């Protein structure tokens, strides 16, 4: 219909101005460049997560980041990928347009919380990784690369359902609140130092790191610097041939590895003691340095580890996603104006 | 060696932390 009635309050030391349909706002921590509140939605009867962007138009870099997130979120329509119930702004015109709120279904936790407060069975792992892969198939089908899969970017609820969020840039950073320390632990050797030679196969590495950690409860490669990170990896997957060692490492790192004795590949059945041998087998096809030999999201869905959940008919794909805008160099008000067109054009899901 | 949390042998719930 026309414009809802708004109300105002103070959460996380800033004014939250939202439609009356959203009640009982409770802060549930930070998101990417913003922060998120749990709510009740009187329109649909569901509990929702509302994220308010934090000064979305303060600079060019940020204005473009805001556009990029809205476009992406508007496009993602899949059960295992965060998408939009609603997007709103309290402004009534472009001239007073400063704030952007985004609403999705409320998920209770992420895998970081889970892994640090309970043990998971093999059944738990089967379904959780099954979901990650299924969404990943969808995301990859659209010619999108996540780049930053890790436990904290996988949101979950009490029924053990899972959604992928917070897509990362092809960029290295040590800026505040970007999650840079943990991202390094799940990142594919080929993109540990630069983003010149990579493809979507980087996410499957990540998945492998995540799966292991769900099985054991421990971070698989918790390195302290790039040298220590590469060591820890090779120690498990064996030192590779010289051509490949140089694709996946720096001069200094390469020299460190060679100052050590050749490392053999470990048998993953001797590392992960007690594991379902199907679980080990799949890990063995994810965590390989040769990205071409890495099993893909599509294929892995058909693996026997997920026999209980696989169904090729209910594992949908995506409309490829148009990222051209990324090439434009604009001004704050220019991005902010594209961000406004997208707010106004937004159509919500049907009420079921 | 990483021993698994719950050894394999021959509807799923998760406890939310708060
Ligand atoms: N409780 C909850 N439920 C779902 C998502 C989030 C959420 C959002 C978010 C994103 C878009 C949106 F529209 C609304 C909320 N961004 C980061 N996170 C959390 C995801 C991982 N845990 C901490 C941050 N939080």
């Amino acid at each position: 219909q026309e414009r809802p009635t708004f109300y105002r309050q103070e959460l996380n030391k800033t004014i939250w101005e939202v439609p009356e349909r959203y009640q009982n706002l409770s802060p549930v921590g930070s998101g990417a460049y913003g922060s998120v509140c749990a709510a009740f939605d009187t329109k649909t009867g569901h509990r929702v997560a509302v994220k308010k962007l934090s000064r979305p138009f303060q600079s060019i870099i940020h204005a473009k980041r805001t556009y990029r997130e809205l476009r992406l979120l508007k496009h993602m329509k899949h059960e295992n990928v965060i998408g939009l119930l609603d997007v709103f702004t309290p402004a009534r015109s472009l001239e007073e347009f400063n704030d952007v709120y985004l609403v999705t279904h409320l998920m209770g936790a992420d895998l970081n919380n889970i892994v640090k407060c309970q043990k998971l069975t093999d059944d738990h792992v089967q379904f959780l990784i099954y979901q990650i892969l299924r969404g990943l198939k969808y995301i990859h089908s659209a010619d999108i690369i996540h780049r930053d899969l890790k436990p904290s970017n996988l949101a979950v609820n009490e029924d053990c359902e899972l959604k992928i969020l917070d897509f990362g840039l092809a960029r290295h950073t040590d800026d505040e609140m970007t999650g840079y320390v943990a991202t390094r632990w799940y990142r594919a050797p080929e993109i540990m130092l630069n983003w010149m030679h990579y493809n979507q196969t980087v996410d499957i590495w990540s998945v492998g790191c995540i799966m292991a950690e769900l099985l054991t409860g421990r971070t698989l490669f918790p390195g302290t610097d790039h040298i220590d990170q590469l060591k820890l990896i090779l120690r498990l997957v064996g030192t590779p041939g010289a051509e490949l060692l140089k694709k996946i490492s720096s001069e200094s790192a390469r020299n460190y590895i060679q100052s050590l004795a050749q490392m053999p590949k470990m048998n993953f059945a001797n590392v992960f003691i007690g594991a379902n041998p199907l679980a080990v087998d799949l890990l063995e096809k994810m965590l390989v340095l040769d990205s071409d030999k890495r099993i893909t999201a599509a294929q892995a869905l058909a693996h026997a580890y997920f026999a209980q959940y696989h169904d090729p008919d209910d594992e949908p794909v995506a409309d490829p996603y148009d990222q051209s805008f990324e090439s434009r160099d604009l001004l704050i008000d220019e991005w902010k104006s594209l961000t406004y067109d997208e707010v106004i054009s937004f159509v919500p899901p049907p009420l079921d | 060696v990483y021993p698994v949390s719950v050894p394999y042998s021959s509807t799923l719930s998760l406890v939310m932390p708060s």
